[PDB]
C-alpha cells in the first residue's frame, strides 16, 4: 500500500487451514474462496503446489 | 504480455516437485567427480 498508493482490506477464511484439496478435485478454505472468487488474495504463510 | 508464463512455470516447479531438476543437474554435472570433497 505505501509503495504504490493503493488500497486493501483484511478478511478471513473460516477454516484457516490452507484449504483442502478434494477428491471432487476442488477446495475449501483459501483456495475454495478463490474458486468462487469471493476474495482477491491471501497474504500469509503459504504452501506451494503445482 | 505473452500468455505463456503459467504454462511454463508449471514445468518449472514440477521438475523439482519430481526432483528431476536434480536429476538433470546431476546428468551433465555430477556432484561426485574425481575430487569427492
Amino acid at each position: 500500500a505505501k509503495a504504490l498508493g493503493f488500497k486493501y482490506e483484511i478478511y478471513q477464511a473460516p477454516d484457516g487451514r490452507y484449504g483442502h484439496q478434494l477428491h471432487n478435485t476442488s477446495w475449501n478454505g483459501m483456495i475454495g474462496e478463490l474458486i468462487s472468487k469471493r476474495a482477491d488474495l491471501a497474504i500469509s504463510a503459504i504452501t506451494i503446489t503445482p | 504480455g505473452s500468455p505463456y508464463r503459467d504454462l511454463f512455470s508449471q514445468r518449472i516447479l514440477e521438475l523439482q516437485d519430481t526432483g528431476d531438476l536434480d536429476v538433470l543437474k546431476q546428468k551433465w554435472w555430477p556432484h561426485t567427480g574425481r575430487c569427492d570433497l
